[PDB]
């Protein structure tokens, strides 16, 4: 290939295009669900003052 | 020209002539590869700038008190990870007057041919990890974790290989198999002789190989998802995301210049001194599995798993080594070879000195043992980079 | 009983296994390079200027370029007068699902295909508005396909068609993007069909029959598959008067000079230098060679050869290719001097007219019964019993001469005291069965005038 | 979904390297340099002296020059009310966008392309209020668009277009300065140049369907995309014509003049100068030259080479010119004849007639596709199912008769006594739609007069 | 029955990852042909005109 | 006028004639832009200033 601040071809790994060309933001693909109790399902629930 | 160059297509021995015998169909002609990856992973919109993961990492708490009893303070915390996508690329040239002619339509065969390729690098680019990018985030066989299916295979993917998966606190989702899987699924007969997973009369396909399911997992199949021992996985298939750039650009030219050699012994041919055309074919694709721990390698019995083990040249304290989660003692960052064999067999497992092995020295070793291996760098002074991988085949 | 996804697999390798049947034929009308027209006299680096010949393109041509449908004439039940109804008639019914499909434009498309490969299939559907049919959704759905995307099997006691499968290639590499199965009882499509990984979409149909009639050019009634019309005479006379302008371009380049000679030189003397060979003449007209010469030296020449002769032979492939053809000699410049007359343009264009004429009766054939199943289709039920008797009616194929049939047809009508009545003066002027309809509201506003 | 930045991104190389299909075809039309245009006897510092043959744009402006629309007729429910003719029409009502938009003018620069390269594009908008004009700005502003300025991607399927992008270049050839994409439901423009793209300017249109019709030019319906009308034996016709030309040329330079030698003279004796290699002498008339016959020397010449040999080959390629273009002979080849009579020049004229009259057939299913869409979008809506049968009506391509035709004419309607009403007698003259309007009112003032 | 040809793919055809900038790899297809006669079977058989 | 050309179709070398290092535009993935100009100027008499 060639150098990353090469003197005659400009590249997009080039230090002078830094801040430009930021990667995107996106969903978190691998968010797990927030778990919810099993003893609140399980048992009965009175009413407590 | 130069006839039969190995470069240039041109009128040459590749060529009968059009007669009339010529049959209309190579009547032996295989139906076209495809990949599999691109059918079972998450494909996701993507740019040429790639992409930020966000996850997050907080031990959000609360704690109980008494009356009055002055309350806690907690944090959340957040991390990220990104994405960037690889080319690959290639081309293709022939002489004018075969792009004319285009002879038993190689142009238009080309151009399947070599996108066929293109997605069959892909897929072993993401399965196997042969020859993978840089910018490609894990491969499925770098996998910890590996279960053997010949004898029977409902005790193999249902039973032995679901303890070993679920036992990491990961998942079962889907089943991948190659179609040399079929004569081990085939038998896996009960006591009686009578086989699993089809129909009393035995006229029906095996069950999976319809695509059906297996204990509710549905079952992927693939002609050339098998390599070394693998013939196929298990796991949760949602960790795996891919993108895209851009398709399949094809461009085309007679006015550019090419070099037929490597880069610091080159041949330039220009396409219009010689009057040959050629065709640039590229593509960009982007992959990240988020960790390969979440897949169980499938194979036939016998199998031996082969680990390297990288302190980073950290230099005092401990390490410590772990099968099946039975924990050995703590062993020096610099400890003589045969001390790290000794210690595996140690474990309070049938691991014995003449099935496991080591080669290498201090904080370079390669480990060798039937089963899943991982390592604790927790007694280790300076071990900020110490690290645990699994070996290729070769 | 029989298989679907069998049939899937069988019907793609029996229409691939057609295309090298059609691929020579093909060659011959796009007029692309075949081994046969080269012209053997060519040096191997001049072999690269071929010298196409254009005769299977003007013969076709001219037979597709001259044949029209005016429209069809199922017979009434009681009282017959196809001038009677208008817009409740039938035979309107048939005509107006003739322009709503453009099929003025489609089948003279389709002919032409028809008759390069000697055959092509019309195909009958409802139009779907879950897609695109951007079309009159109560009119049937009428396409034509060509061989080159349509197999049809054909059983040889009846001429009845079996099954057909059409299949679309995409842009490229000869992937199938999609292919469609027609069965007698049902249609079924598969959208993705490169290995055809899809799910068959499918509708059926009330037809007793599968959609799709093949047109086909029958040269004779044992021919029953239809041939392609480029018949192989003129195929060969075609790649005969190829390798004739090639040996002549070659010709034109290398023998049409006569080369110059001198015998008994000493390449010293003349002061040809010995390492480029060549001493440099100069070319101005009125100068003389002075040759120092000597010991027998003397000058002379090869011939030229006489590019008459070749030509001389061209002049007969332009007959012959007129002879088997029978097109208008003309049309072939193989002469040039016009028929000066009405009759003489008549003479001239006989074989030609009587050729389409032929045409039309045959592929009249294929429309005739193709709109029965296309109202059988729409109208459901069973075919009222006249329609196995419609005719298909097409225009004249003769070249159009309007002030010689003017003054015939006038002279019969006679202001209304005449030989024949209106309507058939208008016939015999040519107007079409459409045409006339116009004319006969035209004809009673006048008549409120005088 | 998927993203427009993708989509002209992608587009714009489809755009881009599609020209290496146009770049051949523009060659003939042009007449710019071919390599195999070129003879090969000619020395090699002769051949910067091209001789190209316009065989190819007299072809193509052959057919062009004739296609000319009248007008459009649409069918008026006439099973309840056939009266048409006047104001508030649905045939005037799309001849006025016709007009408005001088597409009387551009349609005819449209089908030259269309015959030229293959294919052309209609495409359809309301005019921009933001942009001053010249234009009523109730028409919808309908323009024809080149191939080398548009392409749209075509289902092989269903024959319908996808999308397509229209790419202007600056002056220079070198860099795009504005591209337009067109989607089925919205358009987009980038409106800076390809350097400096700016956020692009919007709109839907209510539409189904991609606002660019291809107006094609096809054979077959196994042309799945149209074809030139330059077809490769009218190139190799012109190409081989263009050899026999610069070889001609090149003899008349070199041969055609004889060569004079004299053999055995000793240049000493003549007085040739030994530091230029030559004598001049006065070479006035009568003048007896006389020299001393040292070693028996003599004259001899070589002949010149006869430039007939070649022309009666020219004669030959422009009999193959005419056969396969279909030309009136009378156009190649001048006194191989000339129509003394009416019949002889229908005669003549009856192979190009013909094909004009074909390519009337399939660029008008463009335009019928065209308006139709444009009242969808001007109207909004949807089509009244009439718009379905509409037809293009053009004018004949013959070369009008017109004392034939009136002394024909008059014949036939014998004062109101005879065989046709006066109306099919002002369209057996050849009057557009338009001039039959207006001699409907003159008519009517005539008659009010007496 | 002057028989048939019947063509097969032989070409590896492939394509290589590259960086920013890299030199692309150059490939090239490939096929064979292959060819069938048919032959011919025969009997005689012979009875008196009676 | 000043003229811009826009290729990746030629050869560059990227090092002086004795040492030219090419590169193909087309094989790499380089695109060039090629800026030409044309000028003549005469002063009559430069001792006029």
């Amino acid at each position: 290939g060639f150098s990353a601040d090469h003197s005659q071809i400009a590249q997009t790994k080039d230090t002078m295009f830094t801040g430009y060309l930021d990667p995107v933001q996106a969903k978190d693909y691998f968010a797990e669900a927030e778990k919810t109790s099993i003893v609140q399902r399980v048992a009965q629930k009175i009413p407590m003052g | 020209s130069a006839d039969h160059s190995q470069i240039a297509q041109t009128k040459d021995t590749m060529f009968t002539g059009y007669l009339d015998p010529v049959q209309a169909k190579d009547y032996f002609a295989e139906a076209e590869k495809t990949s599999i990856v691109q059918r079972v992973a998450q494909k996701i919109p993507m740019g040429a700038t790639g992409i930020v993961i966000p996850h997050w990492t907080g031990d959000v708490s609360a704690q109980w008190i008494g009356e009055g009893d002055m309350k806690p303070i907690t944090k959340g915390n957040m991390t990220k990870r990104d994405v960037h996508p690889a080319k690959i690329a290639t081309i293709f040239v022939a002489s004018a007057e075969t792009v004319r002619a285009n002879p038993a339509n190689y142009l238009g065969t080309m151009r399947t041919k070599v996108a066929t390729a293109i997605a069959m690098a892909f897929d072993n680019a993401a399965l196997h990890g042969t020859n993978a990018p840089s910018a490609f985030q894990g491969y499925l066989d770098q996998s910890n974790k590996t279960q053997s299916i010949s004898p029977n295979a409902y005790q193999g993917l249902g039973v032995s290989g679901l303890t070993k998966l679920v036992t990491d606190g990961k998942k079962w989702t889907h089943t991948l198999l190659d179609d040399t899987v079929e004569p081990v699924l085939n038998g896996s007969v009960d006591a009686n002789g009578r086989p699993l997973f089809v129909e009393s009369t035995y006229e029906s396909l095996t069950t999976p190989f319809r695509e059906g399911r297996i204990l509710g997992r549905p079952t992927i199949l693939s002609d050339h998802v098998a390599e070394g021992d693998v013939v196929g996985y298990a796991g949760d298939f949602s960790q795996i995301i891919w993108g895209q750039v851009g398709g399949l650009s094809f461009d085309v030219t007679d006015q550019a210049t090419l070099n037929l050699g490597s880069q610091e012994s080159p041949n330039f041919v220009s396409l219009w001194q010689h009057n040959l055309v050629a065709v640039r074919v590229e593509a960009e694709y982007g992959l990240l599995i988020n960790d390969v721990n979440a897949f169980v390698k499938l194979t036939f019995d016998p199998v031996l798993t082969t680990y390297a083990l990288d302190l980073d040249g950290a230099s005092a304290g401990n390490f410590t080594l772990s099968l099946d989660g039975k924990t050995s003692a703590n062993i020096a960052y610099n400890a003589s070879t045969a001390t790290v064999k000794s210690a595996i067999v140690a474990i309070d497992d049938g691991v014995s000195a003449d099935d496991v092995t080591v080669t290498g020295s201090a904080g370079d070793y390669t480990i060798t043992v039937p089963g899943t291996l991982t390592a604790d760098f927790s007694g280790l002074t300076d071990g900020e980079g110490a690290s645990i991988s699994v070996v290729s085949v070769g | 009983s029989i298989d679907p996804e069998k049939l899937r697999d069988q019907l793609l390798d029996a229409f691939e296994n057609k295309q090298n049947e059609l691929k020579s034929s093909k060659a011959y009308y796009d007029a692309e390079r075949r081994p046969d027209a080269i012209g053997l006299a060519v040096p191997l680096d001049m072999r690269k200027y071929l010298a196409h010949v254009g005769y299977p393109r003007t013969y076709v041509d001219a037979i597709a370029e001259r044949q029209e449908l005016e429209g069809f004439r199922i017979p009434s039940a009681n009282g017959e007068e196809p001038e009677s109804g208008g817009e409740n008639d039938p035979a309107s019914e048939l005509w107006d699902w003739w322009q709503a499909n453009n099929l003025d434009i489609e089948a003279t498309l389709g002919h032409t295909d028809a008759l390069i490969y000697g055959t092509a299939y019309i195909t009958i559907s409802m139009p779907d508005p879950e897609v695109d049919f951007d079309v009159d959704p109560e009119v049937p759905l009428i396409r034509v396909e060509p061989p080159t995307a349509l197999y049809a099997e054909v059983d040889p006691r009846t001429r009845k068609v079996l099954y057909a499968i059409r299949a679309i290639y995409g842009a490229d590499g000869n992937e199938i993007v999609s292919a469609t199965l027609y069965l007698p009882d049902t249609t079924m499509t598969w959208l993705r069909a490169e290995g055809e990984w899809e799910a068959p979409t499918s509708t059926p149909h009330g037809l007793e029959m599968v959609p799709v009639i093949p047109i086909s050019n029958r040269t004779r009634l044992s021919d029953l598959y239809g041939t392609s019309e480029i018949s192989p005479e003129l195929r060969s006379v075609t790649d005969a008067a190829a390798q004739i302008l090639m040996n002549m371009q070659g010709t034109a380049n290398l023998m049409a000079i006569p080369q110059r000679l001198i015998f008994g030189a000493k390449p010293e003397e003349l002061g040809i230098n010995a390492e480029t060979g060549q001493r440099m003449f100069d070319a101005y007209m009125a100068r003389i060679l002075a040759f120092e010469g000597g010991e027998g030296a003397h000058a002379e020449q090869f011939s030229a050869a006489e590019l008459r002769n070749f030509v001389d032979a061209l002049d007969a492939l332009d007959r012959k290719a007129a002879s088997y053809s029978g097109l208008p000699p003309q049309y072939l410049s193989s002469s040039s001097d016009n028929p000066a007359s009405a009759e003489a343009i008549k003479a001239a264009e006989s074989r030609l007219v009587k050729k389409v004429e032929r045409k039309n009766k045959i592929f009249g054939g294929a429309w005739e019964q193709a709109m029965r199943l296309a109202y059988k289709m729409v109208k459901g039920g069973d075919i009222p019993t006249e329609y196995y008797r419609m005719e298909t009616v097409w225009r004249d194929p003769s070249t159009p001469t309007y002030a010689a049939k003017a003054d015939a047809a006038a002279k019969l009508f006679a202001n209304g005291a005449g030989l024949i009545p209106r309507e058939r003066g208008w016939v015999d002027m040519g107007y079409t069965i459409v045409e006339r309809e116009q004319m006969r509201q035209w004809l009673e506003q006048d008549q409120k005038q005088g």
